[PDB]
């Protein structure tokens, strides 16, 4: 229900996708990896946490899905393209 | 004392010849011409010519 | 150079009527495309320039000058404006290619008709219809050898003692140390010189949209074109130096990229990369003489670019350059004149030996260096390297620094 | 209109003609301006390209981004999307039969940065790889035809490119299934004269092409009007409508 | 210094930093990330005994 | 070593009209690149340091 | 010990475990990876039992 706090300026580039009114950003393993494992204990990924160390990335990506509602997040372990609602559980495809 | 000098490094000197010196080079020698290429051709493979 | 202080003309064909005017587009520019109808309609007619709030109604044609790849004529395919709020060069083109890449605003060329051709420059009693009219303008540029020198003043006192208790020569040492240091001196110049009038790369059409500008750096995902590990990542490398290599070849009009100079980790990236067409691979950097001991040259890229390795880095890049076959379209002259004239002598006061070296170059800048100009100034231009003609403006060089090694 | 006077002290002091180098730079511009008319004919006569049956369904029509995940089915990082980009090439080359009738796509034009990207892919059919621009002239100084792909398209380059593109398109064995000709009448005619009241050469060249559209380029009617239709290149019948020619801008190098 | 990733941690390499491992995976890329790192100061070496 | 408390000298190469002096720069040296213009206007002018 | 991952049971080697498999994906890199820890482990009973 709070607002993430900004980490200064030099936010990861969103590629704007007007087709579906969607877009794209290339996060990688280790962000997908870090919001999985946030959100198993309880927490939340969104906006708590805000000295993580890839907390920018996360920032980056709830701004992407608050502008665009059916953003296309592309992973590194698979290269799969999850969606907004696929993204909004924390969990993305297996593993505790 | 006699001062070989040079040409005072400005394009016009150089050109002229002058020189702060007694001697007066005759010219700027020649290093060859530059011209600029002509730009390529596309042929025409790509349309029907049909005189 | 044989004799001191060379020159090289340049010949421009530029058209307008006038061969030296304020101005005139030089034809067969690299960079700049020529103007289609310039023989054609745009002899008949001078079509009205596009710009801030110009109102693009259907059918005509507006012409308009790009900063690169020239100038080009626009048929109106719908009424749209051309966001007024935009008035400088920069911002006008962006979105000028806005309007071509929606369509609306489309890219034309025809050539004249018959009536208005066959009748020109006062014919059948016709008035104010001139031909249009091309030339060549040859101007020149000229180079100044410049000097170099040093000296040693070694004592007398010494050279004894030193021989006897080391057994050195005081002399061989000195002369040779003062020789090593002026070629030494020589070639860092010559190399400050490619680096200096390097044109700043990654920006145009090397950029990615996304992209810094100027820097390539390996934590960007654009920049990596969404690479994964090192072998994904390294090869984006290798494309983007392709890309500065054809971004050569366009703005100098000579050939793509011959060279590079880069530091040690670019170089070591380079060699640690599978370069050629064969999925994504790393390992120990093998192909290249990543150290500099050995020799500078460290291997080649794919047969393509002789990639040297700049000892003194400031924090990183690589510089990919040009050098044709012939000595001339070279970008920048290294024009030796005299090299090394050993003097020696001793004062009659002291007897104390003294000797000193001499040495005299010059260094000239290649025309058409800048590749953006399409006329020189004053017609007889130095050709030494200059803030006006060669600081980042040789279209040889391109510099980018590598980030995130 | 070249003076006498600059012809008898140039040939003198430089060695060259002033009337070879005039006339020379006179030809030379008008077959440069003729070929970039022709190109530009192409462009922009060329339809719209990934619209309709080459549309993939969640992308945009005449617009192949890299970044763009279902544009490339979704790939990833580099080899993917290049050969992504490849199978978007075969597929408009396919819709080009589809439309024309006359057959695959056969050529495709393309700016700096297509070429140099299609150059440093394993066009067949093994994996995914990049790396150095190995087997088309990417750059345009020695040629503009930069090698084939697959030995199917005769892959040029439009070096005068604004932002970025590529248009496959088609050539048949006869001239006359081209989809757009360039049919001169006469060629590069020389003209000389000199003002009698000061005697200084004037020297010109004329030439008389004109530009013809093909029918059944549009494709898309059954019965053309009036019967009788101008042939010349207009906004009316040959903007976006050739189906000879399928223009695409790829946006994200 | 001049080996340093800017991202990384200056004195450690840790398979489990994505940024210290050019952002490999599995093994087979982890690994071998490491044998950049071994090159990116063999060279360094180089650069200051010559 | 045969004998003890060995030594081994090294010669440096440095430039400024003295061997030994305050901060007298190296010429050869490997992370030391030579100083672009010493032998050239670095002896017809001195250019203000930069802080 | 020596042969601990720091994201591990320390006593077993689940393939489910991405620090314990670092990272695999299917098996094939997973497979691998209890390769590795065999090897890892015959390693250290050099260490010990010399």
């Amino acid at each position: 229900a709070k607002v993430a706090p900004e980490p200064e300026g030099e936010l990861p580039y969103v590629h704007p996708l007007p087709h579906r009114s969607s877009a794209y950003i290339w996060c990688g393993w280790w962000v997908m990896d870090e919001i999985q494992k946030m959100t198993e204990e309880g927490k939340d990924w969104k906006t708590d946490d805000p000295d993580s160390k890839y907390y920018l990335h996360r920032y980056t990506l709830q701004k992407m899905m608050k502008d665009y509602p059916e953003v296309d997040v592309q992973e590194s372990r698979n290269g799969y393209i999850i969606h907004k609602t696929a993204l909004e559980t924390g969990i993305i495809y297996t593993y505790p | 004392a006699e001062i070989g000098g040079d040409h005072g490094y400005n394009a016009t000197n150089i050109a002229a010849g002058q020189t702060s010196g007694a001697v007066t080079q005759i010219g700027p020698a020649v290093m060859g011409m530059v011209r600029r290429a002509i730009p390529n051709l596309i042929a025409f493979d790509i349309c029907g010519v049909q005189p | 150079m044989n004799s001191p202080t060379g020159q090289v003309f340049a010949l421009r064909a530029v058209y307008g009527k006038d061969p030296v005017a304020a101005g005139a587009k030089e034809a067969f520019h690299p960079m700049y495309g020529p103007d289609a109808m310039f023989s054609g309609q745009g002899a008949a007619k001078k079509f009205p320039a596009l710009a801030a709030s110009t109102q693009t109604t259907v059918g005509d044609i507006y012409t308009h000058f790009f900063q690169e790849t020239g100038t080009v004529y626009l048929q109106a395919s719908v009424q749209v404006t051309i966001d007024a709020g935009a008035t400088d060069a920069a911002k006008l083109d962006a979105e000028i290619k806005k309007q071509m890449e929606a369509g609306a605003l489309v890219e034309i060329a025809e050539g004249m008709a018959t009536s208005i051709a066959e009748l020109q420059e006062g014919f059948n009693g016709s008035t104010d219809n001139p031909w249009n009219e091309m030339g060549f303008r040859i101007d020149k540029q000229v180079i100044e050898a410049k000097s170099r020198q040093l000296k040693a003043a070694y004592s007398i006192e010494l050279t004894q003692d030193l021989r006897a208790v080391h057994g050195m020569d005081a002399d061989a040492e000195l002369s040779g140390i003062l020789a090593t240091e002026i070629m030494l001196e020589i070639n860092r110049e010559v190399v400050d010189w490619i680096n200096y009038s390097a044109q700043v790369g990654k920006s145009g059409m090397t950029l990615t949209p996304g992209s810094k500008a100027g820097v390539f750096d390996f934590q960007d995902p654009i920049d990596i074109r969404g690479a994964r590990w090192a072998g994904e990542s390294f090869k984006a490398l290798l494309f983007q130096i392709d890309k500065e290599a054809v971004e050569i070849a366009r703005q100098t009009g000579r050939g793509e990229g011959n060279f590079i100079i880069a530091s040690r980790n670019v170089v070591n990236v380079l060699a640690s990369v599978d370069t050629g067409i064969s999925y994504a691979a790393q390992g120990l950097a093998t192909g290249f003489s990543t150290d500099t001991t050995k020799s500078v040259f460290a291997g080649v890229l794919g047969g393509k670019y002789r990639v040297y390795i700049d000892q003194y880095a400031k924090q990183d890049y690589f510089t990919v350059g040009y050098k044709g076959p012939n000595e001339m379209d070279a970008g920048i002259y290294y024009a030796p004149y005299v090299a090394l004239t050993p003097l020696r002598g001793s004062d009659p006061k002291n007897f104390q030996p003294v000797m000193g070296f001499k040495t005299r170059y010059g260094i000239g800048i290649n025309p058409f260096a800048e590749s953006a100009a399409q006329a020189p100034a004053s017609r007889i231009q130095s050709g030494m390297p200059s803030i006006l003609n060669s600081l980042g403006k040789n279209a040889y060089f391109r510099r980018v620094y590598v980030k995130g090694i």
